[PDB]
RNA sequence: CGAAAAUUUAACGGAUCUAAAUAAUAUACCGAAACCUUGUCCAUAUGUAACAUUAGUAAUAAUAUUAAUGUUAUUUGAUGGGGUAGCAGAACGUUGAGUGAAUCUUAGAUUUUUUUUUUAUAACUAAAUAUAGAUGAUAACUCAAGUGAGAAUGGU
RNA sequence: GUAUGUCAAAAGGGAAACAGCCCAGAACAAGAGUUAAGGUUCCAAAAUUAUUAUUAAGUGAAAUAAAGAAAGUUUUUAUA
RNA sequence: AUAAGCAGCUCAAGCAAUAAGAAAGCGAGAGCGUACCUUUUGCAUAAUGGGUCACCAAGUUAAUUUUAGAUGCGAGCGAAU
């Protein structure tokens, strides 16, 4: 595995020092700025996940605290950080109706939706020790 | 080597005759690449719609699998650990964890063969009376 | 007239911007497929005769890229940007003298 | 098919007859063509009807 | 939504900035060369930076439907820098709906009576949304002809040196420097 | 707008100048000192007892 | 400069601009319900597996399988998606009828409401009000229509 | 009449407002996603981004008023 | 009670439950949107019709002649004995 920069090897014991820490994960390419406790709410229904599964966020595009900020050109390598999730069920929308009409035509044709959306909980965000890398 | 055609713009206000060019092509919408060999019947074709199209050589054609591959992000996440689940077609899949790695699917016409505590496993518990944790531990 | 098309009669640097873009677009679509036949020894006779009678962006003067000849003007010219379908149809030469 | 039942039924107000029109507010004669005249006026009827022939049933030796 | 979860007080306070339309602007200015020809703000210029703080949309908190908008006070109106003949070729126009009573002025002619300071506000007033926050930005903007004005005490300091002074920026540089000493 | 998304657009702010200047072919870490009000706690190293090891010259000392 | 019209600046959309004008160029960014990505709905396919019902065929005193229909999942990481006149398919609802001498109801049937949930022209959960044992209500399948109204200077 | 397209029966972005023009064909959501036409000082999402000239008339800047006149100014080509 | 909304839709401060728990509703402010139908090449049109609400109100039946699907019999079918 490509070794980690010797810069990123005298400033990350520092970042993970401070108080607090946040990251901005990337599922299926969207980013979300999340903080160890927040709850996402995903606007898709992951398929193959039941309450009570823990994922492994593994993409991860800025690591930072309040003065630091780790940057990874593509994305922030996987040995660095550790990032878990749970999820926590699937929730819906209230049904929405969309009327799709045109003047002077009494036809109304209708559109209802009602989408189901898969809700984590980011249980643990920590920065590992990078010494014997 | 083949020609990977991309239709960059359409032809909702062209003559019928550019919608036979690039449906020959198979240009159905926007942005649909389709391969074809580098022969003069498909170089005449792309000389009546260049105002559409992209052209580039590649040296291998891609395939359908393979086209949109390439546009598909990293998933971001791994299952490490899974539920008790039922599955309707195999029947129970007990707990899992892949970080210390399982997939065992019990299926039966009785509780004992799923592999879940029944009403029989919770009076056994309740008659050892005996079972005490160490001195140590407490 | 009474109904109001208000097309301007010149174009802008953002629209002769673009038209120079698409111009050099069309120009590597014939050059790519040129080179393509080149290596297996063949040729099209559409793609023989463009690369005769047409210039490429780089050999356009700036009023055949930005202007069309209509005999019913002033001055026998007339905005490209005026041509039906301008954006996606190919237009380079005008008769000579005009 | 109920005609004049809404819109969306695919058969709803004009009732399949589109707008105005004979064929609309009232009916077209079956043998009307406009007003050109029939290829039977122009060409006449071929022939006639034999009402005194038998109606024998035949019956085949297979 | 961690990043908006704390105090936003500040982040909504009204700051009270000040501007001179007599000092050369190098960044609002359109001759960048010699160092000596660079010219102030001129009349739009100005008020389109103007426009711009009024409506609070230099903040990365900004909102269109709140009000989160500052003060400006703009000294030095009576120089009020304008390029070619506009002082006396520009007309305002005014019309109160009766036929005949089209009002017609030169800017001059309007920078007699209520100085070049209503001049500015004209301009500011038209780049600004035209809704029901027009009127409440545009009494934000305190212009005076001269250096004279109440808000000397206002305008925003950082260490006791009024923003835009000879030595605001390494005053501001000071105070940064001792907040780094902490974890 | 009509539609949420087109108001999400309309209602758009950049992220901080810092956070654009992207690193390439590795990861880095750059120093980004906010322009905001820190809370109470990040101790000043004179409430730090001797023994804390996390005491350390200024982030800004050590790049 | 030529260049004059009658409500008001009066065809820069406006503010305003000496470029934020004009001409010859270059790059970045923004930009649609277009396209992409991740999910969902509907339509039409292609195979496989499982669940249920109905009807057969075998086995069983020491359960398996066959066919049709309905349904979920899954394989090809299947394809497709504006619409007038008009054509076609599939369903819901309303009134009455058969199964019905059936089923359920003071342990609350029914209550024009409110409320809740579910891909939802519909039903459902609960609450409130009142008090019925059948001249009450009703699932499912089926039969028949005086069966669905913001539009006729419509009628009461 | 002819050729082609759109509207009619086509929503959406641009043309200030817009049946017919320039783009582009709306099954439903999410995204500082990627683009077309068109644009990027403010109203109003994006450059007060770069290079070289011209204009001083607000000419002009998204609907070119003409012939014409003239020590307005710039450049080129001759020429004293 | 500083304002020029076919009264909806998008974003949304704030108010709103004496109390553990529990926010439907109303909504300042910002933005988008010129009713419906009929008839027309084309209507926000200053073209047609409607004061509102409830109810009545329009491809049905008969005979006759056909087509499709399903199904019974089959060189016979149907009816009737
Ligand atoms: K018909
Ligand atoms: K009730
Ligand atoms: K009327
Ligand atoms: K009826
Ligand atoms: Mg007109
Ligand atoms: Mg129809
Ligand atoms: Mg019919
Ligand atoms: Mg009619
Ligand atoms: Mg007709
Ligand atoms: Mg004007
Ligand atoms: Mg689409
Ligand atoms: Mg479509
Ligand atoms: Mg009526
Ligand atoms: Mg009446
Ligand atoms: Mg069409
Ligand atoms: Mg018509
Ligand atoms: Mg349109
Ligand atoms: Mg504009
Ligand atoms: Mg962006
Ligand atoms: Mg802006
Ligand atoms: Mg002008
Ligand atoms: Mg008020
Ligand atoms: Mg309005
Ligand atoms: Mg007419
Ligand atoms: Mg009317
Ligand atoms: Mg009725
Ligand atoms: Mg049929």
């Amino acid at each position: 595995q490509p070794p980690i920069s010797q810069q990123v090897k005298e400033l990350l014991p520092v970042l993970a020092a401070q108080p607090g820490h946040y990251t901005t994960i990337h599922i299926h390419g969207k980013p979300y700025l999340v903080t160890e406790g927040d709850t996402v709410k995903l606007p898709f229904k992951m398929p193959g996940v039941a309450p009570g599964d823990v994922l492994r966020l593994n993409r991860a595009s800025v690591i930072g605290s309040r003065d630091l900020t780790l940057q990874g050109a593509p994305y922030v390598d996987e040995r660095l950080f550790e990032c878990r999730a749970i999820v926590m069920g699937t929730e819906s929308e209230p049904m929405r109706v969309m009327i799709k009409k045109k003047r002077r035509c009494r036809k109304k044709k209708h559109v209802f939706s009602k989408h189901k959306y898969t809700v984590l909980r980011i249980n643990q965000l920590k920065i590992n020790d990078v010494s014997s890398l | 080597s083949f020609f990977r055609i991309t239709l960059h713009r359409s032809a909702i206000g062209l003559p019928k005759r550019t919608h036979g060019v690039l449906a020959a092509l198979g240009l159905r919408r926007r942005n649909q690449t389709v391969f074809h060999p580098v022969e003069p019947q498909f170089a005449g074709m792309l000389m009546k719609v260049k105002e559409l199209v992209r052209v580039e050589e590649v040296p291998h054609r891609l395939t359908k699998r393979e086209l949109k591959d390439e546009r598909k992000p990293d998933a971001g996440f791994v299952v490490e650990k899974q539920v008790r689940r039922f599955i309707p077609g195999v029947g129970v899949q007990d707990e899992v964890d892949f970080s210390k790695v399982g997939a065992v699917v019990r299926d039966g016409k009785r509780a004992g063969d799923l592999g879940v505590r029944t009403r029989s496993d919770w009076e056994v518990i309740g008659k050892m009376k005996s079972v005490l944790p160490k001195v140590k531990a407490l | 007239g009474g109904l109001l098309w208000k097309i301007p009669w010149r174009m802008s640097k953002f629209q002769k911007l673009r038209q120079r873009r698409r111009l050099r677009a069309v120009d590597n679509v014939v050059a790519t497929i040129e080179n393509a036949l080149a290596k297996k020894g063949e040729t099209v006779k559409a793609v023989e005769r463009w690369r005769a009678e047409m210039p490429t962006e780089a050999e356009m003067l700036p009023k055949d890229k930005y202007t069309i000849f209509d005999r019913k003007e002033k001055r026998y010219r007339k905005g490209i940007h005026k041509l039906p379908k301008w954006t996606r149809v190919s237009q380079r030469v005008n008769p000579p003298g005009y | 098919i109920r005609k004049g039942r809404g819109p969306s039924s695919g058969y709803g107000k004009t009732a399949g007859r589109g707008t105005k029109g004979q064929k609309a507010h009232g009916h077209v004669k079956p043998w009307f063509q406009g007003g050109q005249t029939p290829l039977i006026v122009s060409h006449g009827r071929k022939g006639f009807v034999n009402q005194f022939a038998a109606d024998m049933s035949e019956l085949n030796l297979e | 939504m961690s990043q908006t979860v704390g105090a936003t007080r500040l982040a909504y306070s009204r700051v009270w900035h000040h501007i001179s339309a007599v000092t050369p602007h190098p960044t609002l200015s359109t001759i960048k060369a010699p160092s000596e020809a660079i010219t102030p703000p001129s009349l739009g210029r100005l008020a389109s930076r103007i426009a711009t703080i009024l409506m609070g949309k230099h903040k990365p908190i900004w909102d269109p439907s709140t009000d989160c908008g500052d003060y400006v006070v703009v000294t030095n109106c009576a120089g009020l820098y304008t390029t070619g003949h506009k002082k006396w070729r520009k007309t305002y126009y005014r019309h109160n709906t009766r036929p005949g009573s089209l009002q017609a002025i030169t800017m001059d002619a309007l920078m007699e009576k209520h100085g070049g300071a209503e001049v500015l506000r004209k301009a500011v007033s038209g780049m600004l949304p035209k809704n029901r926050l027009r009127d409440k930005r545009l009494a934000r903007l305190k212009a005076f002809e001269g250096d004279a004005h109440p808000y000397k005490e206002n305008l925003v300091r950082f260490g006791g040196k009024v923003v835009g002074a000879p030595g605001w920026e390494e005053a501001v540089k000071a105070i940064r420097e001792a907040d780094m000493e902490r974890l | 707008q009509s539609t949420a998304n087109r108001t999400k657009r309309m209602l758009n702010i950049p992220p901080h100048e810092s956070f654009l200047n992207v690193p390439v072919e590795g990861d880095r870490i750059i120093f980004n000192p906010p322009s905001s009000e820190a809370s109470v706690y990040h101790t000043p190293f004179k409430f730090l007892p001797r023994s804390d090891p996390r005491r350390r010259a200024n982030i800004y000392k050590l790049f």
